[PDB]
DNA sequence: CCCCCCCCCCACCCCCCCCCCCCCCCCCCCCCC
DNA sequence: GGGGGGGGGGGGGGGGGGGGGTTTTTGGGGGGGGGG
């Protein structure tokens, strides 16, 4: 099945070597390293595991490099488009150039560095004559796209009949109300196999809403032997991440006269993760995406990638004690209006 | 004869067309400066225009009924066309949409026919079943990560076009031709919104016996959500069949037929016997021009229901209602209901149905309903699936579809109570509350109810007390804000008066029609009356002022102070306000807080 | 205490699978050293 | 007398084809409760 092909105003090339400056220069100097250096030494530690990339430093990075005359190719646009795809762009920028750690973390103890040492050992004396792994499997962080602030579509508090099906693939801000919510479910990112009749094992990247278990040892170790060995999924060795759907309702000022309210699946991963309540009044950024099953006609939910939710004692009571007459006051500030 | 032989020629007629009915082009530039404007000034008009199809004939004949007859082969050249010159002027696909003289092309659900598939045709009726909205997948793009450019695929099905292309899987590429794995682009991947509604054909043109008809449009981009429910429509569109109509031989049925659809181009709102009114200049002024005149109220009132004798208090509350007071949103998002709720309770032939009649004839946005007729399910929402993708889904009940209007009850002392448990939320907070089928929502119900009823026995009993007489809790009489009691008491002058009205009422004759023919003191017209409403709802707020205050506080202690309760007071604010919206006025004044009191005091006093 | 009411419960693409065909490999037999 | 080569059988792999994939209303009976 071939496919046409055409041109369009974007190269990925240009925009992730743009990607990968603002990431090594940018700092808040205003409020006087690089702002994301140093966050991703604080991941390098294991302090932290969310990146939040904010579109408000990619606004002043552009501000910064137009003034010095070159142009800027407009990253915030570009990325308000089709924020999806540059999820995965500032995951690669930030899985070259992250640090390495400055505080030690026992780190024997981690399976997935245990895993890749033997791997890399085995390799070592495969290369002496005697990637190397999908990139999901040791990126620990989860990187997170926080929207412009009003000072542009990001920006916007759109209501749910408001997102048209135009906005597919662009990261919008919603507002409404959360009618219900899922408990924390465990989604595959890696899934990992053990091989029986090699040891050595191999990784399965899932991007769907389902996919298809391996069997047979597609590792050169069995395959250039030309043995048919057996995969087995490992938990263990699986890398899996938090996962939760939950449903968003337009209020009620927001539904139109006559009209039913409205409704939008979220789904919420890694760290943002039970942010969000059932009863909670929110403004949720995220990327407006599509899921196939109706034919041509879209099952759609929103990415969350921000939550903005819209809503000392021991001694301060002693404020209310000394200003006295307390029962009196107290009882006629139960309803205050009420004669 | 091939199509596209043709079609040079018929975009370039199409052009002439545009090009000579000059409007149009205005239009599309007007439509281009308006969205340039929006998105520079930091909403947006369609990329879509109403052509007169009268304009299409006097220019071309041949090709206006190329239109009527043969669409498939006629609209994509005129759209075409149209793109071209939106394309001409300085710096996306047009559409199009028709309005005019469809003459045998205007149809109905019921005599719309096989016949006339895949002609344009027109259909009036009412709306129901409006699918969810869903974006349709139209193009999809993708970069293949190695090779570097960027793979498209276009699809197709049988309501994205209007001749039977091939169709496309709705399947995603994920492999180069070299086997290179591709990755989807969302946002400059393209979808269309695409809804689905039924419409039904209007009962009163069903004939005899036979249960109304309906069908199926669809509707894509800027033409979703145009409708809810309820609404009354005219449907502009092609009507096709879609489907194997059971020929592949897996269906080993041989009777059943093809599906069919009407694929839309236009949806224009009715109430013709148009939804909002538009308003001439001349139509401004003649409305200021009656507001001041210095009983207005009442010439307004006797021109409600002409056809009704006496029952004057009950026609002026009906107007306030009509009219209803300011909606007040307080601390903590607090609320203040502004709607006029109203109960006719009383003796039988006493016009309380017919009162009901005129306002469901006369109101902008009225539901019917019947006390016995009524489920308190179908009254607030019902729970269905919605056979377009397999969820449960809300379909609006009476209570919700008359949000922002109002809501006819005949017969409602017969409501069996868990119905009228339902009717407390509406009055108490114009919403209703679903905690069912794992759905848990609230739904605005906005609307002044008005209700017809009989007491507990057959004919008001002034022997007993109004709670013995009025079959409904003293908890849901309260929420009415005026209670009316009527009766058919006997008296040979007002029977004199009220039977001679009646007889002119009976010869009634309307215009052409022959003697006996079977059909198919000043006051205004019922369209008059009906544009008089809609202006004052539109333009007026009226401010709350202490010249009023000081009358309503007079009038309210003096009517507690002789059933009256704290309710009574906005009720009297509420017919204050209304009634300065009769007036026109920015200000409420002591005059509506005396008319206020003086119709409450009837309804109370029986005065 | 009896009767009537009213309340409750209930009915088209993709994967798995199976069949067919072709080639290769392994054993046995015969000849040659 | 043993090893190589030739020839035949048997097994395995690959390809191709095919088939499968719940609330809401209405009516009835029975049970429970209230009013004369
Ligand atoms: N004041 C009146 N003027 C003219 N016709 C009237 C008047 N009052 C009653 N009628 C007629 O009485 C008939 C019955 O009216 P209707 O509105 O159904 O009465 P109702 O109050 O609803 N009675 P019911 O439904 O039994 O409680 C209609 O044909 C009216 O035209
Ligand atoms: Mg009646
Ligand atoms: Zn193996």
């Amino acid at each position: 099945a071939a496919l046409p092909s055409i041109q369009l105003p974007v190269d990925y090339n240009n925009l992730f070597n743009e990607i990968t400056d603002f990431l090594v220069t940018f700092k808040q100097d205003t409020l006087s390293g690089p702002k994301y250096m140093a966050m991703l030494q604080k991941v390098a530690n294991r302090e932290l595991n969310s990146v939040i990339i904010d579109l408000d430093d990619i606004l002043q990075y552009q501000n910064e490099k137009f003034l010095q005359g070159t142009q800027a190719d407009d990253l915030v646009s570009a990325i308000q488009q089709n924020a999806n795809h540059f999820t995965e762009l500032f995951c690669r920028a930030i899985d070259n150039n992250m640090p390495l750690p400055t505080k030690e973390i026992d780190y024997k103890d981690d399976v997935l560095d245990v895993i890749l040492n033997q791997r890399r050992l085995r390799n070592e004396r495969m290369l002496s004559d005697r990637e190397l792994f999908p990139p999901n499997l040791t990126r620990r962080y989860f990187l997170y796209f926080k929207p412009l602030s009003q000072n542009a579509i990001s920006s916007k508090p759109l209501s749910v009949r408001q997102i048209k099906g135009d906005f597919l693939g662009q990261l919008i801000t919603v507002r409404g109300i959360i009618t219900r919510v899922s408990d924390v479910k465990p989604a595959v990112e890696v899934i990992a196999y053990t091989c029986d009749q090699c040891g050595y094992e191999v990784f399965q990247e899932v991007n769907s809403r389902t996919f298809t278990p391996l069997s047979e040892c597609t590792s050169e170790e069995c395959s250039q032997n030309q043995t048919k060995g057996q995969l087995f999924m490992s938990t263990r060795a699986s890398k899996f991440s938090a996962f939760q759907e939950c449903k968003i309702q337009e209020l009620s000022q927001q539904v139109p006269v006559g009209h039913i309210p409205r409704s939008l699946n979220i789904h919420v991963n890694g760290t943002l993760v039970r942010s969000l309540s059932p009863g909670d009044i929110v403004d949720v950024t995220g990327i407006f995406l599509p899921a196939p099953y109706a034919g041509l006609l879209t099952e759609t939910y929103l990415e969350a990638q921000f939550v903005r939710q819209h809503k000392d004692v021991e001694e301060r009571v002693m404020e209310l004690i000394t200003s006295g007459d307390v029962y009196n006051r107290l009882a006629k500030s139960i309803a205050p209006e009420i004669y | 004869f091939a199509p596209d032989a043709v079609f040079g020629d018929r975009v370039r007629r199409f052009q002439e067309f545009l090009d000579t009915f000059t409007s149009y082009r205005d239009s599309v530039r007007s439509i281009q400066v308006y969205n340039s404007n929006n998105a520079a000034n930091y909403n947006i008009l369609p990329h879509r225009i109403i052509i007169s199809l009268d304009d299409l004939r006097e220019f071309d004949r041949s090709f206006w009924s190329g239109i009527l007859v043969e669409p498939a082969y006629f609209i994509p050249p005129a759209e075409k066309a149209l793109t071209d010159l939106a394309d001409s002027m300085d710096d996306h696909p047009w559409k199009l949409s028709f309005k005019g003289s469809f003459g045998a092309h205007a149809l109905s659900p019921r005599t719309l026919t096989a016949q006339h598939l895949n002609k344009l045709v027109s259909v009036e009726g009412i709306v129901t079943k409006t699918s969810l909205v869903r974006p349709k997948l139209i193009r999809s793009v993708h970069y293949a990560a190695k090779t570097g450019r960027f793979h498209y695929r276009d699809y197709t099905d049988a309501t994205t076009t209007l001749t039977t292309r091939i169709p496309t899987p709705a399947i995603y590429p994920t492999e180069d031709t070299e086997g290179n794995k591709l990755t989807t682009e969302y946002g400059y991947s393209t979808f269309i919104d695409h809804q689905r509604i039924t419409v039904q054909e209007m009962p009163e043109m069903a004939p005899a016996g036979q249960l109304p008809r309906s069908i199926d449009v669809i509707l894509d981009d800027d033409l979703v959500d145009k409708t809810k429910p309820g609404d009354r429509v005219n449907v502009v569109g092609v009507f096709k069949s879609l489907g194997a109509g059971g020929m592949n031989q897996s269906n080993s049925n041989t009777l059943i037929g093809f599906k069919t659809l009407i694929l839309g181009n236009t949806v224009y709102p009715l109430h013709a016997r148009a939804a909002r009114q538009m308003l001439t200049d001349f139509d401004i002024r003649n409305i200021n021009k009656l507001s001041k005149k210095k009983d207005i109220f009442d010439i307004l009132s006797q021109s409600l229901a002409p056809s009704i004798y006496g029952h004057d208090h009950i026609k002026k509350a009906i107007l306030l209602m009509l009219m209803g007071g300011v909606e007040k949103n307080l601390e903590n998002g607090s609320h203040l209901r502004g709607d006029i709720n109203i109960l006719m309770v009383g003796d039988p032939s006493t016009a309380k149905s017919q009162l009901l009649r005129f306002v469901l004839n006369t109101a902008s946005l009225a539901i019917a309903t019947t006390g016995r007729g009524s489920s308190g399910v179908g009254l607030t929402a019902a729970v269905t699936t919605d056979r377009e993708t397999g969820e449960r889904r809300l379909e609006a009940g009476a209570m919700v579809l008359a949000d922002r209007g109002v809501v006819c009850i005949d017969e409602f002392d017969k409501m069996t109570d868990v119905d009228r448990v339902a009717i407390h939320e509406v009055m108490e907070q114009q919403t209703v509350t679903i905690a069912k089928a794992g759905i848990h929502t609230t739904l605005n119900a906005r609307c002044s109810v008005i209700a017809a009823a009989n007491p507990v026995f057959g004919q008001y009993d002034v022997n007993r007390d109004p709670h013995q007489n009025i079959a409904l809790p003293d908890s849901l009489l309260s929420r009415f804000d005026l209670l009316f009691v009527v009766t058919d008491d006997i008296n040979e002058i007002r029977d004199r008066s009220i039977s001679e009205h009646v007889l002119r009422t009976h010869r009634y004759l309307p215009p052409g029609y022959l003697e006996g023919e079977p059909v198919r003191p000043k006051l205004v017209t019922i369209p008059f009356l009906r544009k008089y409403v809609q202006y004052a709802k539109e333009r007026v707020i009226p401010q709350l002022t202490q010249e009023a205050i000081n009358v309503i506080v007079k009038n309210y202690t003096d009517l507690r102070n002789d059933p009256i309760t704290a309710r009574t007071l906005e009720t009297l604010i509420r017919l204050a306000t209304a009634h300065a919206k009769v007036r026109l006025s920015k200000t409420v004044n002591k005059v509506d807080a005396k008319v206020a009191a003086n119709l409450l005091r009837f309804a109370l006093l029986g005065e």
